[PDB]
């Protein structure tokens, strides 16, 4: 596993395996807001989650 | 039986290589701060006795594609390019420094600030930069300073809590690892920390493969290998014809 | 540091409805590019064995 | 017993830079055991 | 061309300074 | 001695 | 024998 | 070849070495 | 002491594939 | 015998 012994010669020479989706990852950016004429729907404003 | 078989499917053998190189960079268009490898051949002679008529040739990795990449713009805090040229120090599992270019960074739930793979992400101190737990907004800075604002605290609580450790060394005395990440070529070599190297927040940088140049590849290893491989076919053709001088 | 509660309000989802559109642009051109590559290698391995 | 060996056909033809040959078995063609 | 000291093998190297 | 021609031993 | 020679017995 | 005095055996080709 | 068996592709496979009939199997053995 | 010999006549 000499890798930096002749990496630019054909002794060096390392061919990749492909590639992989490591993750999902989720943006929890701020969305925008709906205003509703219900009384009971509420929105949290910045960092917090309802709990149930 | 003529020698010319395994010079010709030695040849044909490493269009082979050469196709897989290649077809590493496609399958990596899509990923972040990905450096395409580049791919050539060279001319090795058998010198020896009698004439100067058999030469090889086997595939290398001269060197990479250090070009700019594509920027995406993801309007997010956590994420950061590199502008122009430059590095980002991250040490991985074993904990051995190396040199990426990926800036799509994360924080855990320790603090601890690394990148979508897991690499842990150097500072000035060269520990890996660790961040208050509660936090309330982290905006890194042009230079890679990072600024957090305590949970809770009013908005002229700013204060830089570490800074980016971003490397810009030579770029061709640098070799990818067998994890993709960029390291010396020379061992214990230090990655001195670089206070010109710029970093683009709020947006992440793509691959720099050229899709083109690929294909355009492609096709030429296809030919080159397939002619090699008539030369292995006529080398058989001419063995079996000189086969009839012992028949009688 | 936590969020307020605003009564009638609800948060849209922050899904960027153009970033798809050119996410998916990008996800399907990588998908084709290396579909033929795949192509590509079988009609090598296909040259070798129909003249060899 | 001074023999020499090797594994004959594509593996040996190839230049020594591929590496295909086990070192043992490769320098028994010299002459050696 | 029948000589009385075999014949060297042949060398083929990647590079002819480390030959 | 074709006028230049290619040697077979390392340069 | 060779010292990467295989056995064909079994392991 | 080499001829020897006892029948020599016949080969086994199991799925599982260990089954054998 | 005959030795029987199916000659050609059916013999030459591993048992595994089990496609000789079970009493064929054993005459190759050296018993009949 | 063969145990399991096809015949030659209408079964």
């Amino acid at each position: 596993g000499q890798s930096s012994q002749n990496t630019e010669l054909p002794s060096g020479l390392m061919l990749g395996a492909g590639s992989k989706v490591v993750a999902t990852q989720k943006v929890h950016t701020h969305g925008n807001a709906q205003t509703t004429t219900n009384a009971l729907d509420m929105m949290v404003e910045g960092d917090g989650f309802f709990q149930v | 039986m003529d020698r010319a078989l395994f010079l010709a499917m030695s040849g044909a053998k490493q269009n082979m290589q050469a196709l897989q190189l290649r077809a590493n960079n496609l399958a990596n268009v899509s990923t972040t701060g990905f450096r395409a490898d580049l791919a050539q051949a060279r001319s090795m002679q058998a010198y020896g006795e009698g004439h100067p008529s058999r030469v090889f040739s086997m595939t290398e990795r001269p060197g990479h594609n250090f070009a700019q990449g594509s920027v995406i713009t993801t309007g997010r805090d956590l994420d950061v390019t590199i502008e122009g040229s430059g590095w980002i120090s991250v040490l991985d599992h074993t904990g051995k420094e190396g040199l990426t270019r990926n800036g799509n960074l994360k924080v855990d739930q320790n603090g601890m600030l690394t990148n979508a793979s897991g690499h842990l992400v150097l500072g000035e101190n060269d520990a890996p930069i660790t961040l208050p737990i509660p936090l309330s907004k982290i905006e890194i800075g042009r230079d890679g300073t990072i600024s957090v604002l305590p949970q809770g605290a009013p908005a002229e609580e700013f204060q830089a809590v570490d800074r980016i450790k971003l490397v810009k060394p030579n770029d061709q005395s640098l070799f990818k690892d067998t994890n993709g990440l960029f390291r010396h070529k020379t061992p214990n070599q230090p990655y001195e920390a670089d206070a010109t190297v710029s970093l683009q927040t709020g947006a992440i940088e793509g691959s720099n493969v050229n899709a083109v140049g690929e294909m355009t590849a492609l096709i030429d290893l296809q030919r080159q290998f397939e002619m090699q491989v008539k030369m292995m076919s006529t080398a058989e053709e001419m063995d079996k014809s000189s086969d009839s001088l012992l028949r009688m | 540091g936590l969020g307020e509660i605003r009564q009638s309000m609800l948060e849209a989802s922050n899904v960027n409805v153009t970033e798809e559109l050119v996410n998916m642009i990008e996800a399907q051109r990588v998908y084709e590019m290396n579909s033929k590559v795949i192509s590509s290698v079988d009609k090598m391995m296909s040259f070798v064995n129909q003249q060899l | 017993g001074n023999m020499v060996a090797g594994i004959p056909g594509a593996l040996s033809n190839q230049p020594p830079a591929d590496a295909s040959i086990p070192q043992d078995v490769a320098q028994m063609k010299d002459g050696s055991v």
